[PDB]
């Protein structure tokens, strides 16, 4: 089984020993058995499927944020609110308009 | 006579509402210059609006003051200002500017304010 | 005068007055029947020869001695009053007791802090 | 003056105490939270260094324009700053270390940039005429990275747009619970963190989709990171900062009463003693 | 027993006793005022069983007598270092 | 308290609006006349009701809102007119 | 003899200019002795730091007291010290530390001795 942490600035949301999980890449599902392979990408956001050992399956939602795997420590860091680069333009002209007053 | 029996409980549970704020207010009032409104409590915040706007519709014009005022005089009724103070103490119309209470007189000359500005 | 004779025949003397600050005011009461005028924050003018003339007996002498223990109010709580200033020229040793020794149940409930001697 | 009002002023003062300890208190206890809150930020960032360091101190370097060195012409800042008084000189001790950099590298001809966050420091940087693009104020005790996103992709875009050159957050740091101090780190472009390993070969990563685009994602949150720790630490500065405020105020308090009943018991003492002389020299 | 007011009997008799020139102290009350309480106040007891035998002659033997006393005084300003309270 | 009693009116000077270049130093708020408006011209009277009350209020908004440090929109536009016509 | 009329303009306006900034400062006391003067406003502690300043430099250097102080006297002309009051009060050597001003005679002397720190 491999050590899972899910966790995001503010708090740490999950964390403990593993025996599988399923994830939505910015690809495709993928699927963490035992001593799978290093891997980098960004994760969609949705529900996550956990496999805690000794085989308690979970779900836990994300708004998103980075996958990175390597065979004995796996983590995701999770962001908090939706992301979009539109959005966060958005919010920078938000930012602007307090600015003149 | 400010005794519940005579004065009916209208006016006497009026009456010990309007002092229990207005004293709740005077020990505020020190440490709010220490504090201003921004370390006072949320629980703070209704009770001194209620206050203020409680010790403002307290004022009247008189028609002997016209001379000192021009504003003309008003006369209240009993049942009229318990009807307004217990208005502002379970209505709570907050709604209204603090000048809205003050020197009007009745209550619907209060609203009239209001609505007025 | 009991406390003189027990010394006088040889021994060591204690004298517990109930409240000092009560002879005070029995001469201050006298003085204004008597109708002399009166001195500092309205006391008779003999204060501080009539505390003398009480204070100055209690000593140790050749022979034996009086010790005192002598309970003080203090007017208003102020230590400025001349009842308090008059008596703290004689006193030597000064015990504080204290509410919060006695409600941690620590007897006696001297306080150590307070309490003083010269 | 006349004893019936030194007596309410006594009054007055002595509850005025009574609330300032009560205020020494909970800062107290806020700062405890708050600092809980603190560690809690530290492991999103340090694994997202090591990542970064792995891309970036492996043989698969890349070219990316927050990675890459430049001479500063223009130079940004990002500054927190309470929304509550009361703290000291916090803010004004940290916007006195501001101002000296800041005057250092506009004497070089750089024209300087700002983003505020809490309005104390808006209201002061808006009465010096600081050139600020953007704020966020009234997250009070409860600050949030969502709140921060909007300030920080403002100066964010100006640095990739090249616009700014060097990019700073300006914070207290909490070094202890009785000491803290104002500080300017730069954020971008990346420090050169020496972050040294050869485990890399052992375990190296599938870029998917690709590096590139993964590398500028990492290095935008990673960005955003280092903000909010920054404020989160800059919050606890300001409760412990608060609390030791609030003792010398809850002490200089009791040293006001006790010469104020100096002066109560002196004017009691002779306001007796002359009307006693008025009432015996006023028979016979 | 209550006593309404003790501030107003301390008032009558500095009147009366100023009227009859006798020498004024602290607030012109006279010097014996706290005497005029103390008196009055230090009646109230509760007296055993051997005094209510001897007083009444054996026509009551097991009962102790009590007299409790409420005093009633109005201070001004909630001062309470004048002389009277 | 004798003189105060007789008067029908009171103007108090204090030193410490002397001293702080408010010459002359009348206190608005402790200085009353008790025929007030009916001994003025009735121009003067229309533009005196106004004055004094505005005064003696801004005096308690200028104590509050300075300690608290603290600005509102409609108190601010009335501070800096008592101010102005201090 | 402090009149307009009398001791001309410039007199009288540094003479009610000092007053002025010595009261403000006595006003601010109360507030600096329960909360310190961190919490004043920023040109509070402007007008608190030059009523500072303004305070030593009344201070003196007599002849008679160099039994005492074993400093050197000074003697001022009028014209002398309005200069240096004026100066203050315009903000001139706001760079200066207040011990600098302390029993000194003319305002030259003060720079003079911030030189010497």
């Amino acid at each position: 089984t491999y050590h899972l942490d899910v966790v995001s600035a503010e708090q740490q949301m999950f964390s403990g020993l593993v025996e599988k999980i399923q994830v939505t890449g910015s690809e495709g599902e993928l699927g963490i058995y035992p001593g799978h392979a290093p891997l980098l990408t960004a994760i969609k956001p949705g529900m996550i499927r956990i496999v805690k050992q000794h085989g308690h399956e979970e779900f836990i939602y994300l708004s998103g944020g980075i996958l990175e795997v390597q065979p004995g420590n796996v983590t995701v860091l999770a962001d908090t609110a939706i992301r979009g680069q539109d959005l966060d333009e958005a919010r920078a002209m938000e930012a602007k308009r307090k600015a003149e007053e | 006579q400010l005794d519940p029996l005579v004065v009916g409980q209208e006016h006497y549970d009026t009456a010990r509402g309007v002092q229990s704020i207005l004293q709740r207010y005077q020990e505020l009032k020190d440490i709010i210059a220490i504090l201003g409104m921004d370390e006072l409590s949320e629980e703070d915040k209704l009770v001194v609006a209620r206050a203020r706007k409680i010790q403002r519709f307290l004022s009247q014009p008189f028609f002997v003051a016209e001379v000192f005022t021009g504003s003309p005089g008003k006369y209240v009724s009993l049942k009229d200002t318990i009807r307004g103070f217990k208005g502002i103490m379970e209505g709570e119309y907050d709604h209204l500017p603090e000048q809205a209470f003050y020197m009007v007189g009745s209550i619907e000359e209060a609203v009239e304010k209001a609505k007025k500005l | 005068t009991m406390a003189e004779k027990f010394r006088d025949e040889g021994r060591d003397v204690l004298l517990f007055v109930d409240n000092i600050y009560r002879y005070t005011l029995a001469g201050t009461e006298v003085s204004a029947l008597l109708g002399r005028m009166p001195s500092a924050v309205g006391y008779q003018p003999t204060l501080a020869e009539e505390m003398g003339v009480l204070q100055e007996r209690i000593t140790s002498t050749k022979t034996g001695s009086i010790t005192s223990v002598q309970a003080v109010y203090v007017p208003a709580d102020d230590l400025t009053d001349p009842s308090p200033a008059t008596t703290f020229a004689h006193l030597d040793a000064t015990v504080v007791l204290s509410r919060q020794i006695a409600s941690l149940g620590i007897y006696p409930a001297v306080d150590p802090l307070d309490s003083t001697s010269r | 003056a006349g004893a019936k009002d030194i007596r309410s002023k006594i009054a007055s003062v002595q509850n005025t105490q009574k609330i300032t300890k009560a205020m020494e208190m909970v800062a107290a206890s806020k700062m405890r939270k708050s600092q809980d809150r603190m560690a809690a930020s530290r492991p999103y960032a340090e694994t997202m260094r090591k990542v970064i360091g792995h891309l970036a101190h492996g043989n698969l370097e890349y070219k990316h324009p927050y990675l890459e060195d430049r001479d500063v012409k223009r130079v940004g800042y990002l500054v927190v700053s309470t929304d509550r008084g009361l703290a000291g000189g916090l803010n004004i001790n940290l916007f006195k270390k501001l101002l000296a950099e800041m005057k250092t590298w506009t004497d070089k001809g750089v024209q300087a940039d700002l983003a505020m966050i809490g309005s104390k420091g808006v209201s002061f940087f808006n009465s010096v005429g600081g050139n600020v693009v953007a704020q966020v104020t009234g997250m009070g005790d409860n600050p949030s990275l969502s709140e921060l996103i909007g300030p920080v992709k403002v100066m964010l875009q100006a640095y990739d747009e090249g616009r700014l050159d060097k990019l700073y957050i300006v914070s207290n740091k909490f070094i202890n619970t009785m000491s803290q101090v104002p500080t300017i780190s730069q954020l971008l472009p990346l420090p050169a963190s020496d972050d040294d390993d050869l485990k890399h070969k052992s375990w190296d990563y599938l870029y998917e989709p690709d590096p590139k685009a993964l590398l500028d994602t990492l290095l935008r949150r990673y960005v955003e990171s280092q903000v909010y720790q920054g404020v989160v630490e800059n919050l606890a500065s300001e409760q412990a900062a608060r609390m030791v405020a609030m003792k010398a105020a809850t002490d200089n308090g009791g040293s006001l009463i006790k010469e104020l009943q100096l002066v109560y018991n002196k004017a009691r003492q002779a306001s007796i003693t002359q009307e006693l002389t008025e009432i015996v020299s006023g028979a016979a | 027993i209550i006593y309404d007011d003790l501030s107003k009997q301390a008032v009558a008799y500095r009147q009366i006793s100023l009227l009859l020139r006798r020498p004024p102290g602290r607030e012109a009350f006279p010097g014996d005022v706290f005497y005029l309480h103390s008196r009055l106040l230090e009646r109230a007891a509760r007296v055993n069983a051997e005094y209510v035998e001897a007083f009444t002659k054996g026509e009551v033997k097991g009962k102790t007598g009590s007299l409790t006393a409420l005093p009633i005084i109005e201070t001004q300003a909630g001062d309470v270092s004048a002389f009277v309270p | 308290t004798n003189v105060i009693s007789i008067t029908d009116g009171q103007i108090f000077l204090e030193t410490n609006l002397f001293n702080a270049g408010i010459r002359p130093a009348v206190n608005p708020g402790i200085s009353v006349s008790r025929v007030g408006g009916a001994a003025q011209t009735k121009i003067m009277k229309k533009l005196s009701g106004g004055i004094r009350t505005a005064l003696a209020q801004y005096r308690e908004l200028a104590a509050f809102s300075q300690f608290a440090s603290d600005l509102d929109d409609a108190t601010r536009k009335q501070l800096d007119h008592g101010q102005k016509v201090t």
